[PDB]
RNA sequence: AAACUUGAGUGCAGAAGAGGAAAGUGGAAUUCCAUGUGUAGCGGUGAAAUGCGCAGAGAUAUGGAGGAACACCAGUGGCGAAGGCGACUUUCUGGUCUGUAACUGACGCUGAUGUGCGAAAGCGUGGGGAUCAAACAGGAUUAGAUACCCUGGUAGUCCACGCCGUAAACGAUGAGUGCUAAGUGUUAGGGGGCCCCUUAGUGCUGCAGCUAACGCAUUAAGCACUCCGCCUGGGGAGUA
RNA sequence: GGUAAAAAUGGCAA
């Protein structure tokens, strides 16, 4: 699955590549295209407010259908495909009335394989199921969080999160991060990981390929001006000369917990990762 | 589990309870796994005991 | 091999009826027993123990092959193109 | 290849629903090129040791022919996602 | 001693059977060694499987 | 596998003859035979007797043993080996303990004794010594 | 050149096995976490202390999480070329032994160079992490203690896929073949009347013979033939 | 089951 390039550059030296085998058609269903232009890190004022985001290559949005809410027709896997917007691979999934739609694509996932949704479907990597449905110790992803919301948690290339226990209404998982929490039990997850497990060994290899990906230069604080940031200036090089590492909008920055207290979702977690 | 029998002595009781702990072979049991013994020293004290027997 | 699969084989090449010893039949089956395993094989690639057994099997087949072409040449080359082995 | 299959039903079950999921699983073993040969229920059981806090099971024991373990296979995962099933084994002999 | 299972023609042992199998099995269900019992080579084998899916199925105690 | 029948037709001897068993028998071939006729006719052995078998033949061997139970055969020794053949010419024949022994030589004119190659003129393989 | 069946294979009928690979399923125990009961220690040693506990430990009861290894069976027992292989189930797959004598008809043996497999530690990438535990840190002991002992503890120990290629990798005993007193036990068979005979393993004892001696002795280190590897005083040196 | 703990060193010749 991943490919190493030979050192024919100082560019390409360790530099490796996924295969892309699992991809079965190279162009995207015309539909199911959206137009999706950059923000490059600015908000609504014009103003940046995320760093680092920039340029990068042109991309179109694939709608993916994350709430698998069509049940009771079986539907077929026409395809795997690339899809720039993500860094699993997604599966145009057509279903026994013409509907076509996307999904991530599952590992294991494969053209022709049946898909189904709903609450009588079986235990089969690709179908989705209210998460009472599903058995302990089942390995799952695109998992709802609000019941007909869709999935919002393990839907990462190579995500999964377990179902340990049934407790009511809801029902306890262990995700990816190692949080053990409650989710309603009415919300729907998918059976299986999600494919492309290859995709973080993957060696970027050279400066440009990150601008490909919209990705821009990060300074470090330590060399900008005092002005700029708080590990700014000193004669020569510097230590961080504080206390604590600091964020450029002067907060401390290492091991620093930032959740908000009094949160709804504090009584659903169990442990935290 | 031993039970005191009526009419029966706990010491007598006890004279029962420490035969069946023999035949069990609990205690034989617990020595043997008190520190680590390598495979092969294992498999020479097994057939050694063996041998004596 | 099944007995069915080896006694179909063993119709195939014999070279009179009654005949189970003739190099042809033996290097048939044979050419079966090392097909069959290389297939196991290609699932269970570290199954090692199973592919000593398949390279005493080829160095048979090669063993009985060397005899037949010292013997006759022309059974030898009906036998390899049969079978497609070289 | 003949194949024996014992499988423990909760004793908490209800009869109807238990004549229902027997019903399923011997249908199962003879799905594919597969023949129930027989099929027998031992009855409720006392179990030597609780498994999943019950001390009780309804044991069932079926014998199935086939050419393929397509059948036993196909039982097993379906026992495992059961939660009435709460043993299972399959013994070609 | 004597071989149970030679003497009485027996040659396959059943885990479902755990009448016979509780005779060979100690209180505290530990399997009994074949000098006690008598039991041959070739049938302590055969027992001693049949023992181990009679526990799995919960027919004989692990202990 | 089996290189030299006629070595292991001579160890045959030599462990029978050390443990003093009466006969021995081994499989036949000619030249084991005839072997066994010159040890016959030079005394050192009773008698052989041939078995037909439907494989190659049985050679069955009676050992002498003297007044005392003194054995008849002392020793015997394989010369010329498959690993390494041994000749030699009628005036190169050997004498085995300066004429109380034997060498067993095979020569154009059969296998025959050293004495009588010196006599015939003629040379061969030496099979073995025999004392 | 032509025959033959004894070697070597094949068929046929049987036999046993922790042989190998991949899934799946158990039960015991350890650790941790959560609560209930409860109380001033627990733990550890030659003796101690470090440590843990009084912010309720340890203990006891119940529940949950996770990893690793499979008590009893179990045996100079079994299987494998060696390294090795021990819960159970299924799937795929290798080898071996017995009998028979269908068949083939010497088709065999050894094996330089090759080419694979190869304990443990170790290395790389990713995953996992209970237990144990190099390093490391306390405590102790001691003249000192960079140890032994105690309390901890990371790599590692586990999984996958690559690499490494070495061990007192040993029976310190290369492989093949035949021959040469007996007695006794055991594993898997075969045959004939519990006994006898027989095949292939695995032990003990013991002639002949061998050996410097110790010992070996049909499982030779005896008696022979074939082929391969290896040795030629010690150190320097398995170094340059 | 044990177990007490500690317990160093001593020119080459004849
Ligand atoms: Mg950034
Ligand atoms: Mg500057
Ligand atoms: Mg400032
Ligand atoms: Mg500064
Ligand atoms: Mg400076
Ligand atoms: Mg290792
Ligand atoms: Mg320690
Ligand atoms: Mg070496
Ligand atoms: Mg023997
Ligand atoms: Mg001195």
């Amino acid at each position: 699955a991943i490919k190493k390039y030979k050192p024919i550059t100082n560019g390409r030296r360790n530099m490796t590549s996924l295969d892309f085998a699992e991809i079965t058609k190279t162009t995207p269903e015309k539909s199911l295209l959206k137009p999706l232009p950059k923000k490059a890190g600015r908000n609504n004022q014009g103003k940046l407010t995320v760093r680092h985001h920039g340029g990068g290559h042109k991309r179109q949005y694939r709608v993916i259908d994350f709430k698998r809410n069509k049940d009771g027709i079986n539907a077929k896997v026409d395809s795997i495909q690339y899809d720039p917007n993500r860094s699993a691979n997604i599966a145009l999934v057509v279903y026994a009335d013409g509907e076509k739609r996307y999904i991530i694509a599952p590992k294991g996932l494969e053209v022709g394989q049946i898909v189904e949704s709903g609450a009588e479907a079986d235990i089969k990597v690709g179908n989705a199921l209210p998460l009472q449905n599903i058995p302990v110790g089942t390995v799952v992803h695109n998992i709802e969080l609000k019941p007909g919301k869709g999935g919002q948690i393990a839907r990462s290339a190579g995500a999964s999160a377990q179902v340990l226990g049934k407790e009511g209404k809801y029902v306890l998982i262990r995700l990816r991060s190692g949080e053990v929490r409650m989710i309603l039990s009415t919300c729907r997850a998918t059976i299986g990981q999600v494919g492309n497990l290859q995709h973080e060994l993957v060696n970027v290899g050279k400066a440009g390929r990150s601008r490909w990906k919209g990705i821009r230069p990060t300074v470090r604080g330590s060399v900008m001006n005092p002005n700029d940031h708080p590990h700014g200036g000193g004669e020569g090089r510097a230590p961080i000369g504080r206390p604590s590492p600091m964020s450029p909008w002067g907060k401390p920055t290492l091991g620093k917990k930032t959740r908000r207290g009094k949160k709804s979702s504090d009584k659903l977690i169990v442990r935290g990762r | 589990k031993t039970v005191v029998r009526k009419n029966e002595s706990l010491e007598d009781a006890l004279r029962r309870f420490k035969r069946s702990v023999s035949k069990s072979g609990t205690i034989q049991e617990v020595r043997k796994r008190e520190f680590y013994e390598k495979p092969s020293v294992k498999r020479k004290k097994k057939s050694e005991a063996a041998r004596k027997r | 091999i099944s007995q069915e699969r080896k006694n179909e084989i063993i119709k195939e090449y014999r070279v009179h009826e009654t005949d189970t010893g003739s190099p042809e039949v033996q290097i048939a089956v044979l050419t079966a027993e090392i097909n069959a395993v290389n297939e196991h094989l290609r699932t269970h690639k570290k199954d090692h123990h199973s592919r000593r057994g398949l390279l005493k099997m080829v160095g048979r087949r090669r063993h009985l092959l060397n005899y037949l072409r010292s013997k006759d040449i022309q059974r030898y080359r009906e036998l390899i193109k049969s079978l497609g082995i070289r | 290849r003949t194949y024996e299959v014992m499988y423990i039903v909760r004793p908490n079950i209800e009869e109807d629903a238990k004549k229902a999921l027997v019903e399923r699983f011997n249908g199962i073993l003879a799905t594919e090129g597969a023949e129930v040969l027989e099929a027998k229920d031992w009855g409720k059981r006392r179990l030597a040791y609780e498994i999943n806090d019950f001390k009780d099971g309804f044991y069932n024991i079926v014998r199935v022919k086939s050419d393929n373990n397509k059948a036993t296979d196909e039982f097993q995962r379906l026992a495992k996602i059961s939660d009435d099933i709460i043993r299972y084994m399959v013994i070609r002999e | 001693k004597v071989c149970y299972f030679t003497a009485n023609g027996i040659t396959h042992i059943d885990y479902k059977d755990t009448e016979l199998l509780k005779r060979f099995i100690s209180e505290r269900g530990k399997i009994l060694p074949r000098r006690v019992t008598g039991t041959s080579a070739k049938y302590q084998r055969m027992l001693t499987t049949a023992i181990k899916r009679s526990r799995h199925m919960a027919l004989l105690p692990y202990v | 596998t089996m290189t030299d029948p006629i070595a292991d037709m001579l160890t045959r001897v030599r462990n029978a003859n050390m443990v003093r068993h009466e006969k021995l028998e081994l499989p036949a071939s000619n030249i084991k035979k005839e072997i066994a006729e010159i040890l016959k006719s030079e005394g050192f052995i009773k008698n052989v007797e041939y078995v037909e078998d439907d494989k190659q033949g049985v050679l069955r061997l009676f050992l002498k043993y003297g007044q005392n139970d003194e054995r008849v055969i002392t020793g015997l020794k394989r010369i010329s080996k498959p690993g390494l053949r041994v000749y030699a010419k009628a005036s190169e024949m050997p004498k085995v303990l300066n004429g109380l022994g034997i060498a067993l030589v095979s020569t154009s004119e059969g296998v025959i004794t050293d004495k009588e190659a010196r006599k015939r003129n003629v040379g061969g393989e030496i099979i073995a010594y025999v004392w």
